């Protein structure tokens, strides 16, 4: 199947670069043009650019022309974009997507994005703290119980509860910055009758430190 | 080079409603030899890649819900949802590849629907977060519309202001609904010394605030 692979989060130190990768399968490489979109936080799509990498022919959005370099390995069907002499104006996820030049001149498979944030700050991996109810149940039909995931940095964290199999009732909020550490929370729901008979735990992932944390959720006393 | 617009930046309506979003062009995107207009419309859910829609104006990509149509051509042209659902939440782009490519701004699509009181709920910090020396209340308010909401903290009876950061979500396509997570930390030193936390919420489903309290001694 049609596939764009990205790279996951990079944090990276102003001033320096970063190349990152979109490694495409499933068809042919050489029959369509990677474009490279910017998205900054709770922004829209920029454009950046594009390659051609049957010739290597790259066209730039001007506003780019400095700073990214468009590139592609034939041979390992594989796009790189670099970004130079980094700032925090170039903190954003940067997408690559198939782009169908020539036939319907659109864009019909991304990749998930690659999240950069240009900082000096240091890599620090999350606390996860079990969100459980004090001894008196409040309006006991169902029950919410939660994750506190705080103090890590950069973004992102992903959180899932009983590796996705709890679904419904679920309620993940956005990260808040605050003396240079993120903060986020997530809830989930149940019948009061199932917890704490049946396990719940939030599973949360840290891809800039590489680590992955379970928290079970079980009852105070 | 091409320049892009788009209105308007948002738009609520109510589930079944029809609803219409604009782009504009700085050049016409009609092609000479072709009979096409090369601008395409893109769907951006929370979290989500961008998802093709529609191009050469008004070809359905593939999969595509026939609720999707676009219209237009040279400078000027339109997105139509036909009976919107509540997963139709999203930002809607449009973007020309006439010469090289350019993005529109957005069309944020909101959900009207009927009014909904919070559920509330408040937890204590975690014998782990204690360990830390850090000390971390939180208070949910959940599945709630409209998304206007005050919340207010209290310590022992007296308000408290420092300290308290809140975060909303994404309208939720589910319910249409709104939540919030509200935070107060304090040291474990300033968590001990106080006996009684109580978190309240005004929203205007009712005149009076929802009202949640916990007690470091209750068992
Ligand atoms: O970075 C946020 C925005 O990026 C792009 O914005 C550019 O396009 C604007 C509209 O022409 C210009 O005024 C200016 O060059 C940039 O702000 C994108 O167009 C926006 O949607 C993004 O939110
Ligand atoms: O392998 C399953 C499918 O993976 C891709 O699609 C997923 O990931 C993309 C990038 O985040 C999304 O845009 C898409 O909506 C997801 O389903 C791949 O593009 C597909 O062809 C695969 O079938
Ligand atoms: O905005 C449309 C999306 O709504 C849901 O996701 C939002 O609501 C969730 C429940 O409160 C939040 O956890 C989530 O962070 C929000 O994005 C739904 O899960 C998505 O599939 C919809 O696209």
């Amino acid at each position: 199947q049609v596939q764009l692979q990205q790279s996951g989060p990079e944090l990276v130190k102003p001033g320096t670069s970063v190349k990152m990768p979109c490694k495409a399968s499933g068809y042919i490489f050489t029959d369509y043009v990677i474009s490279w979109v910017k998205q900054r936080t709770g922004q829209g799509l920029e454009w950046i650019g594009e390659i051609f990498p049957r010739s290597g022919s790259t066209y730039y959005n001007e506003k780019f022309k400095g700073k990214a370099t468009l590139t592609a390995d034939k041979s390992s069907n594989t796009a790189y974009m670099q970004l130079s002499s980094v700032t925090s104006e170039d903190s954003a996820v940067y997408f690559c997507a198939r782009d169908y030049y020539g036939t319907s001149f659109a864009m019909d498979y991304w990749g998930q994005g690659t999240s950069v944030t240009v900082s000096s700050a240091k890599t620090t991996p999350p606390s996860v703290y079990p969100l459980a109810p004090g001894s008196a149940a409040q309006t006991n039909s169902m029950v919410t119980l939660g994750c506190l995931v705080k103090g890590y940095f950069p973004e992102p964290v992903t959180v899932t509860w009983n590796s996705g199999s709890l679904s419904s009732g679920v309620h993940t909020f956005p990260a808040v910055l605050q003396s240079d550490l993120y903060t986020l929370s997530s809830s989930v729901t149940v019948p009061s009758s199932t917890w704490p008979s049946e396990t719940v735990t939030c599973n949360v992932a840290h891809p800039a430190s590489s680590t992955k944390v379970d928290k079970k959720i079980v009852p105070r006393d | 080079d091409i320049v892009m617009s788009q209105s308007p930046s948002s738009l609520a309506v109510s589930a079944g409603e029809k609803v219409t979003m604009s782009c504009k062009s700085s050049q016409s995107l009609l092609n000479s030899r072709t009979r096409k207009n090369y601008l395409a419309w893109y769907q951006q859910k929370p979290g989500q890649s961008p998802k093709l829609l529609i191009y050469w104006a008004s070809t359905r990509e593939s999969g595509v819900p026939d609720r999707f149509t676009g219209s237009g051509s040279g400078t000027d042209f339109t997105l139509t949802i036909s009976s919107v659902q509540a997963e139709d939440l999203a930002v809607y782009y449009c973007k020309q590849s006439f010469y090289l490519r350019t993005f529109g701004g957005g069309t944020k699509l909101d959900i009207k629907r009927a009014d909904a009181a919070p559920t509330v709920s408040i937890f204590p910090p975690s014998s782990e977060q204690l360990t830390s020396g850090g000390a971390s209340v939180v208070c949910f308010l959940n599945n709630f519309y409209p998304k206007d909401i005050n919340v207010r903290w209290k310590i022992d009876g007296s308000e408290r202001q420092n300290g308290v950061l809140n975060s909303w979500t994404d309208q939720d396509s589910k319910d249409s609904t709104y939540s919030m997570s509200s935070t107060l930390t304090l040291t474990k030193d300033e968590y001990e010394r106080h006996n009684s936390y109580t978190c309240e919420a005004t929203h205007k489903t009712s005149t009076s605030p929802i009202v949640k309290s916990f007690n470091r001694n209750e068992c």
